[PDB]
Order: structure tokens, then C-alpha cells, then sequence
RNA sequence: UGGAGAGUUUGAUCCUGGCUCAGGACGAACGCUGGCGGCGUGCUUAACACAUGCAAGUCGAACGGAAAGGUCUCUUCGGAGAUACUCGAGUGGCGAACGGGUGAGUAACACGUGGGUGAUCUGCCCUGCACUUCGGGAUAAGCCUGGGAAACUGGGUCUAAUACCGGAUAGGACCACGGGAUGCAUGUCUUGUGGUGGAAAGCGCUUUAGCGGUGUGGGAUGAGCCCGCGGCCUAUCAGCUUGUUGGUGGGGUGACGGCCUACCAAGGCGACGACGGGUAGCCGGCCUGAGAGGGUGUCCGGCCACACUGGGACUGAGAUACGGCCCAGACUCCUACGGGAGGCAGCAGUGGGGAAUAUUGCACAAUGGGCGCAAGCCUGAUGCAGCGACGCCGCGUGGGGGAUGACGGCCUUCGGGUUGUAAACCUCUUUCACCAUCGACGAAGGUCCGGGUUCUCUCGGAUUGACGGUAGGUGGAGAAGAAGCACCGGCCAACUACGUGCCAGCAGCCGCGGUAAUACGUAGGGUGCGAGCGUUGUCCGGAAUUACUGGGCGUAAAGAGCUCGUAGGUGGUUUGUCGCGUUGUUCGUGAAAUCUCACGGCUUAACUGUGAGCGUGCGGGCGAUACGGGCAGACUAGAGU
């Protein structure tokens, strides 16, 4: 399943705007709904619980493939907030989203999953298809000369690519580096109060 | 029974219980004789009644009746049992 | 009777293979007595690998190979070296290998530049 | 590398201490709802009763034969020719003891782990060495007749064999005496002399067609038997034991043995729980937990037990003999009443019980097995498919813009607020479904066919896949076909309005409801999840509320009224020694899977392949001697005189 409801929904009521740039968010910041201009109570569980949710609705992550997330990112040595959110941007609609060939998360998800895109030759369409070291993403012929890849060829510049990926010219390909360590990973969350959350 | 060919194997078990049973028989009465020989104190005839006796005790172990073992051991507390005589 | 046979314990569709030292008298995925190798009849030439001097034990003390095994003994010359045939040298093949993960990467850069 | 708390005794407080909750899990069930796929999984209750079909046969290269087919076939005009490939029935061989099922019994050497077997067996398989020699009498089938309602059975003739029976010669049978090595007491192993002994079977052949037989040496394998140690409850079960405990002589078995028997002795076991009672297949494992623990034994894998109930043996290398035998019993059926038949806890299925658990499916293509020289035949093992959201994992149901904060609904302090960039509208893309088309991998093999003589080897041909015209690829059309469920007083994320008035109802606990209910019912709004979401049942967690890790007893529950003393537990200073405890190392073992880690493969994941850990232990060998203990002394401080 996906979630396919209102998104500006869900970035008021974390109180953070999760996508690149939206002006319904900061016209109301507050939470949702008709009690929405309280001033509430902060529980220590409420900061675990939307600290959780501020991942899941970045990412598009349902509640169960993000529990397994955490059972490996638990069990891996280092830390634990580093290698949830290393899984995290190691998904492949999300290194669409770092590359720049998508304007948001949602359309990065359908170009996966419509099958825009090969790794190493090889026709995936699976939205959370990890990708690893020194993984090709390629992208497929017939999905050239397509309105929603080309109207991504001018705009290569308004948003930075972080430095664990690279992407080329006119050939469009997107060449992995190595794992996203922490400091180029974009941080609207911090990364402990998951981490405490799964410990109640 | 069921099966054809338990049908065929329920008639060579009787044969072979027929075959077997009359061959064991046999073997009792050889050292019934050599039992009332040697408590008659002869050693004449116990010398070759033993001899006749230890002779089927190995042709019934040849054709399968008793085992090599029951031969052995009954060869053996046979020529014993002379000896003592 | 002692069999050198197989032992399919693949997923359903992949059935993956062990070569095992087994008696006749006991299931396919029972105990074996030993492993001596394996075989995968699922790549392009096929994945074939016998221990070839626990299989020269067991041949030589008279487990009977059955009928795919014994193919397999041909192939990896175990059966020939034993029974004193001349193709005592394997006559196996791999399949064609593929460039590394890394050959690939920097062939990228390569042609980027 | 891994540990969270909250509520509730009081007017308030601290403590003690129960109860309740949040988490995980399932062979699940029930309620609401429901798109697809991958991969697992499904009578937990009645080891209740079962209709029908299938679940073990094979060999003509063992043998006599000739009912069926194909012949050269006379020619009958539907009668022939065993000579003949081929083959029903029959004899003979091998298999049927495996595979498959179930968990009733079992508290036991049943299982787990480690040893012993100088106390044993082992068909088929491999190899070393010997041999394969004379004869004989039958009989199934056939044919002819008798009995019987049947099921079955009698007699007369007749014919074979690798069937059966008797000799010759052949040491691993036996007896006595010998040496020789060996030790762990009975002894074992190897050789010598003498005296007794015991086997066999042939068949086929295109002209390297080829398969068999018997005795013995050694392997391999499977198995039997004995022992250490380990895993429940119950003392409101305290005396059990007479083949009982030991000996001797015989018997018995493959083997040791009171296993059996006679005789002699008078023992054996028990408060470290005997004998009873209750319950239970044990384990690899699974669930939980920070661990230590606690619960469990379902899929898969190992061993065990049983096969309507009870008992027994036969055959065989080997038998709890599921689809064998015989007796007894219950139940169902047939009968001419004299007598007969049957056993789904095999697969599928029916009835019944229950909250509840599926098709009277396809295939021998693969893997394993049985028989065969072989082709082949058999295989409900197995491979696959059907059905059930039963579980897990994965993906869809749209995406990008878009204020005119539209309509409506709800709230309103009547100003507005909110659902809400959400719709509408413009626009982009079609994963899946849908239509169309192509179309597998599993098959370095199975068969035939030239070379390749053999065995082998492939140039290369022939056809052979249950799943399946499935997965997958490609094309086509259009946002088009696809969202629900619980909760919102506190724990514990999420609040207002109307309706109701201790009523109707709610509730896991404290509790809420008696006219302004954030707790009842509906509405709007919201939160948590999502093809699911709740509820009940069950287990662990929280629970340091059985406390080894890790608790207590003046007054909260808890020191016997007090002493003596049995078993038991514990023990001062010091020398020497042993190496049992302890500790180091090495070897053997601790199966596979599962689990952890790292790489690989399924488009990813679940799943699956490999490598290394782990398997906390146990046995063997070799080091150390501080501490504990044993043994042999010393000492005087404790204790006693
Ligand atoms: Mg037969
Ligand atoms: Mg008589
Ligand atoms: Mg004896
Ligand atoms: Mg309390
Ligand atoms: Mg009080
Ligand atoms: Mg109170
Ligand atoms: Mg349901
Ligand atoms: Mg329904
Ligand atoms: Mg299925
Ligand atoms: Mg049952
Ligand atoms: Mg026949
Ligand atoms: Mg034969
Ligand atoms: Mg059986
Ligand atoms: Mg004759
Ligand atoms: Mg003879
Ligand atoms: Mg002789
Ligand atoms: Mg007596
Ligand atoms: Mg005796
Ligand atoms: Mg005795
Ligand atoms: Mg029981
Ligand atoms: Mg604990
Ligand atoms: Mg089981
Ligand atoms: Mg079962
Ligand atoms: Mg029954
Ligand atoms: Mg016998
Ligand atoms: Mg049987
Ligand atoms: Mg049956
Ligand atoms: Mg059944
Ligand atoms: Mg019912
Ligand atoms: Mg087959
Ligand atoms: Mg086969
Ligand atoms: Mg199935
Ligand atoms: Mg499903
Ligand atoms: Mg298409
Ligand atoms: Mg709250
Ligand atoms: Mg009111
Ligand atoms: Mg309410
Ligand atoms: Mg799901
Ligand atoms: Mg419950
Ligand atoms: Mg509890
Ligand atoms: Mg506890
Ligand atoms: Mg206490
Ligand atoms: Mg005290
Ligand atoms: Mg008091
Ligand atoms: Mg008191
Ligand atoms: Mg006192
Ligand atoms: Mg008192
Ligand atoms: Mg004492
Ligand atoms: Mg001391
Ligand atoms: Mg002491
Ligand atoms: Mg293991
Ligand atoms: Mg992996
Ligand atoms: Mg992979
Ligand atoms: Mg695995
Ligand atoms: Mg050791
Ligand atoms: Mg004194």
C-alpha cells in the first residue's frame, strides 16, 4: 500500500515541512483539523512517536517495512541512527530524488515503479530496490525523449546532488560511490528519538 | 490378503515352515539318542553317535535351518557332555 | 546397498543438489553418511563440484553411484581415473565470466571524461 | 552490542504488597472489510466409524508351457501349424521389514550426549583366494472327476527347472595337545599336529551380446546388546522384594545375562525418595527474555512407539510384518443357516465431533527406491497444480502543478474557522489488472540413430517437460478497473457539537452516566495502522511478585517454646605428596537444516546457495599446582581436660 492522501496534511501536524518547498506550509504551520491552534502537551512518548513519523512520510515507508529497517540497523556495528538512515537513502526512489531527476518524493516513487530504470542492465521496478556500492543506475531507451525525464534534463541545477552519487551528461546515469556516510544525508529529524521509540 | 503376490508368498511360507520344521525335528531326536547313549556309560557307541550327531548339526546350518552359531554351540556341549564320560 | 546419490533441498522452483554418500534403505533428505560435493543444474553450463578424493574413497570401497551421479563422475573425470578409462582429466567448463563490479565502475568514469 | 514504566489502599505522606495495563508471539478461531503477486502453511477435538478408486511389484537371459497379439504359415471358408518373437495363468528368484502415516501407549537405557562390545549379527555392494563334481525322487500348471449357495476345497493321472533331496572332495564348525605373539580378569589374535566334519546352478549369444553359482580372507554399511551422565509433578504414597539378590551344573540365544531351570546361599533396594499415584512420545529446535531463566516439541530433520482391541508365532539377512498369517473379542456385511468376508492413524474423499482446518487434481519431465543383461515396468514417495488473507514478504489503487482559503458538511464569540492543494480545472506517466503476441530455464540426460569398434566418445540427427502456452519479454488503450478497520478520560498518539438523563449503555484497571457527559449513542474533526484492522483464547515479558544472576523475616507475611543430637553441609596454623575438583593446550566428537556474521543468486524482499562462527558439553592425550579435596606427619591460638 501507499498512503495517496493530502501531503501538506501530514507536514503540519509533524510541524515540519517534508517536502522541498511548499507555501500551503508556512501559511499554517500548526496541526490540522478544527483543534489545531492549541498549545499542547509535549509527552516524551509524543516526542519519540512524531520524531518516527518525520521518516516515514519523508521516505513513504509503511509501518512494518520500517520496523525491519530498524531490526538490521540495530543489529549492524556503529551506531544505530546512522545505519537506519544509511538503508534509508540507499532505497531507490530516493536516489532518483538525490539525483535530481524528480521534482519530489511521490513522482521519484512512480518512475521506479513504472519502470523507468535499469541498475545494471537489468529491468527493475521495485521502489525499494537497495542500491549498493558501485551500482550503475541506469535509465531505460524508451524512457528517453519522455516528457517527465527530459522536462528533469534543464533542471540539473536548482537542487544539489549530495557527493556519494555523480550524474553525467546527455547520457542520463547515475554512478554510486560508496554507502552515504552521515554528513551528506539531509537532516530535517534527528536521528536518536527513533532509535528510543523502539525501545518502549 | 490383498496383494497378489502376498497370496503367492502366504503358500511358500507353509513350505518352507514344512521343510524347516521337519529338519529341526530331526535334530532332536539325534541328541535325544546321544543323551540316553552317553548316560549309558559306553563311550563305544557315544563315540559314534557324536560323530553322526555333529554331521547333521552341520547340514542343517548349510541349508539354512539354524544358524552357524546354534551349530557351534551345540557341537560343542555334545563332545563336552563325552568327555566327562 | 551404499549409493552415492543426490539431495534436492533447493527453494521450489530452484532445485539445488548434494552429491551424498547415502544408503538405499533411507529417503532422499535423510542422514547422509557424507557430503562429497554438490550440483546446481539451474546455470548455463550447470554448477558441478565433487570432492573427487572423498568420491575416490567411496568408489574404491564400493558405494554404487546412480544414474545422474554417474554422469557426473564422467564429467569431472572421477569415474575415469578410478575404472582406469583414458579421460581421466576433467572435462568440465565453466561458464564464460563476467567483468568485476569494480572493471565496470571505473569504465563508467572512464568513458564520462 | 545490552535492561524504560503507568494506574490503583490515604484528608495528605512514605513504605510494604497484591491486582490491572502498554510489548512480542500463533498450526489459530470469530467480527468488519478485501486488489494482485512471490513463498510457506492447513483435523490442535473422536488412536471415532468409514462408501468408491488408487497407495508393490518385477524377471521369458530360471522353468514347463501357449489363453491374448504379431507373424512364414495350411487354406478353414472361421477350422490350422510351440517350430516361432511375444505373453494371461502357474512354479522359481529377488523385493514386499524400505517409502508413506499416526502420537494411543510409554517416566523407560524410550530419548540426548559420551563410552564399551576380549560378549554379537549383517541379504544386496567392493576386493583378495579357492571352486563350480556325480546322481535321484517328486510336483504346481495342464488334463480328467468329487464336494460346496458361496468363499473355497478333495482325488486320480501328467510335466519341467537356478524348486527339492542324497553322496565325493573343500581348515575359519567342533575336541584334545602345541608353540608364537599379546593384556584388561574371563582371555583375544596367529600358526602346528592329530581326531570329527559341512557347499554350488546354470542360462544366453548377431559372434569380444553377456549374465549368474558356492565356500572362505578383508572392507564398507545397517543393526543388536550393556554402561556413565542429563531432561516432569506428587510423602495428605514409607516398606518394598522370593526368580527376588548372588553362586554352581545344565539349557537357551546371533550375543552377554535369572534369559530359563534345578540346587545351594540369604540376600537386594530405599528419606541422594524405593514401592505407589498423576501426567507426557524424547530431541535438533520454536516462542519469549538484556542475559540467566521460563514456556513449548507445530512445519522441516533425527530416533522411538503403534497399525480395530488383545495374544501368538511363521518365513526371512532383517518383522510393532499398515495395504500377510492364526486364535479370541467388539462392530459392519453375505448366506440356500451348513458357513463365509472385512479393517483409510497411505492419497483423495464421506459421516460425526468441534470455535475451527482443503481436490474423490496432473505427471513419472526431475530426484530417490524395487525388479530386470537391458529397453523398460512399477512408485498417491516425490515433483507440481486446486482451495482458504492462514502466516510472512513485496507492489499497486495514481503523479506534477493548482486558492478562486469554490459548493457542501461541521463548529462559531456570527467576525469567521475547519475539512483543504484537498477537490474542480489544465497536465504527465501506465507498475499491476485488461487486450494482443512471442514464449522458456529446469534436460553438459532419456531414448533411439551414423562415425565413436569395446568401455567410452562426441561432430551430429530424432523426438522427449506434469507444471504451461504459466513465468517472463513485447505491443495496445486510457487515471483509466482497485480502501478499509480500530481508537481519541489517564496509562497511550488523537476533541468538539447534538441526543440521552443512574435510563439506555460503556468499561482492561481507576471508574464514566442522577439535564450543559472530551468515558454512553450519532455527527464533524483527528490519531494509529493498511489489504488489512479489531476481539477472544494461550504463552513469556513487564514481575527483583520463588529473587543462581537478583528478595526477605523487631513492628508490614515470615525465627520452631527451648535444648540435646542422627544423616548432611561447612571447617584453624604449617611441611611434604597425589593431580579427583579447578585451570592451560591439543586431538576426537558435538549431523543436516534453523540461528549470528560475510559474500552469491531469485527484478528487490521473504526465500535460497556457500564460507566462517556457534554447538556453553563429553571422551582421549600432555602440561600447571595457587586454592578446594584425598593421603602421610607437625603445631597450639579454637575446643576440651
Ligand atoms: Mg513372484
Ligand atoms: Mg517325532
Ligand atoms: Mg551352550
Ligand atoms: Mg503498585
Ligand atoms: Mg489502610
Ligand atoms: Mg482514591
Ligand atoms: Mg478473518
Ligand atoms: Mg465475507
Ligand atoms: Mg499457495
Ligand atoms: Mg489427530
Ligand atoms: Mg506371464
Ligand atoms: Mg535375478
Ligand atoms: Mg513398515
Ligand atoms: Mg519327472
Ligand atoms: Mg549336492
Ligand atoms: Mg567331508
Ligand atoms: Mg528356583
Ligand atoms: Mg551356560
Ligand atoms: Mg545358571
Ligand atoms: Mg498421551
Ligand atoms: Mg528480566
Ligand atoms: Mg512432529
Ligand atoms: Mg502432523
Ligand atoms: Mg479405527
Ligand atoms: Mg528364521
Ligand atoms: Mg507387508
Ligand atoms: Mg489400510
Ligand atoms: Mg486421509
Ligand atoms: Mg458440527
Ligand atoms: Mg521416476
Ligand atoms: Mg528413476
Ligand atoms: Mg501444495
Ligand atoms: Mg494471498
Ligand atoms: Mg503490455
Ligand atoms: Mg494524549
Ligand atoms: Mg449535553
Ligand atoms: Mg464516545
Ligand atoms: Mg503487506
Ligand atoms: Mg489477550
Ligand atoms: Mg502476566
Ligand atoms: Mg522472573
Ligand atoms: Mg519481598
Ligand atoms: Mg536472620
Ligand atoms: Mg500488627
Ligand atoms: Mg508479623
Ligand atoms: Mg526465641
Ligand atoms: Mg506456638
Ligand atoms: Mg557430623
Ligand atoms: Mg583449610
Ligand atoms: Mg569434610
Ligand atoms: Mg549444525
Ligand atoms: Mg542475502
Ligand atoms: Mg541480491
Ligand atoms: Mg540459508
Ligand atoms: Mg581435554
Ligand atoms: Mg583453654
Amino acid at each position: 500500500a501507499r498512503y495517496t492522501g493530502p501531503v501538506t496534511r501530514k507536514s503540519r501536524r509533524l510541524r515540519t515541512d517534508l517536502v522541498g518547498g511548499d507555501q500551503a506550509f508556512e501559511k499554517r504551520p500548526y496541526p490540522p483539523g478544527q483543534h489545531g491552534r492549541a498549545r499542547i502537551k509535549e509527552s516524551e512518548y509524543l516526542l519519540q512517536l512524531q520524531e518516527k513519523q518525520k521518516a516515514r512520510f519523508t521516505y513513504g515507508v509503511m509501518e512494518k517495512q520500517f520496523r525491519r529497517y530498524y531490526e538490521e540497523a540495530v543489529r549492524q556495528p556503529g551506531k544505530t541512527g546512522e545505519e537506519l538512515l544509511k538503508i534509508l537513502e540507499s532505497r531507490l526512489d530516493n536516489v532518483i530524488y538525490r539525483a535530481g531527476l524528480a521534482r519530489t518524493r511521490r513522482m521519484a516513487r512512480q518512475l521506479v515503479s513504472h519502470g523507468h530504470f535499469n541498475v545494471n542492465g537489468v529491468h527493475v521496478n521495485v521502489p525499494s530496490y537497495r542500491v549498493s556500492q558501485y551500482d550503475i543506475v541506469d535509465v531505460r531507451d524508451k524512457s528517453l525523449n519522455t516528457v517527465p525525464f527530459q522536462i528533469a534534463r534543464e533542471t540539473a541545477g536548482e537542487r544539489p546532488i549530495p557527493s556519494w552519487l555523480q550524474v553525467v551528461g546527455e547520457r542520463q546515469r547515475v554512478l554510486i560511490h560508496q554507502l552515504p556516510e552521515r554528513a551528506q544525508i539531509d537532516v530535517p529529524l534527528t536521528e536518536q528519538l527513533i532509535v528510543e521509540y523502539y525501545s518502549k | 490378503a490383498n496383494i497378489k503376490s502376498q497370496q503367492k508368498r502366504n503358500r511358500t511360507n507353509e513350505r518352507a515352515r514344512l521343510r524347516n520344521k521337519a529338519v529341526k525335528s530331526s535334530l532332536r531326536t539325534a541328541v535325544r539318542a546321544f543323551r540316553e547313549a552317553a548316560h549309558a556309560g559306553d563311550k563305544a557307541k557315544a563315540a559314534e553317535l557324536l560323530a553322526s550327531t555333529n554331521r547333521k548339526l552341520d547340514k542343517a546350518a548349510s541349508k539354512g535351518v539354524i544358524h552357524k552359531n546354534q551349530a557351534a554351540n551345540k557341537k560343542s556341549a555334545l563332545a563336552q557332555a563325552l568327555n566327562k564320560l | 546397498a551404499v549409493k552415492i546419490k543426490l539431495t534436492r533441498l533447493g527453494k521450489i522452483r530452484n532445485p539445488q543438489y548434494r552429491v551424498a554418500v547415502a544408503d538405499a534403505r533411507t529417503r532422499r533428505d535423510g542422514r547422509a553418511i557424507e557430503v562429497i560435493g554438490r550440483y546446481h543444474p539451474k546455470e548455463e553450463p550447470s554448477l558441478i563440484e565433487i570432492n573427487s578424493e572423498r568420491a575416490q574413497y567411496w568408489l574404491s570401497v564400493g558405494a554404487q553411484p546412480t544414474e545422474p551421479v554417474l554422469k557426473l563422475l564422467k564429467i569431472t573425470g572421477d569415474w575415469q581415473k578410478f575404472k582406469g578409462l583414458p579421460g581421466a582429466q576433467g572435462r568440465l567448463k565453466v561458464a564464460a565470466p563476467k567483468p568485476s563490479k569494480l572493471e565496470v565502475f571505473n569504465a563508467a568514469l572512464a568513458a564520462a571524461d
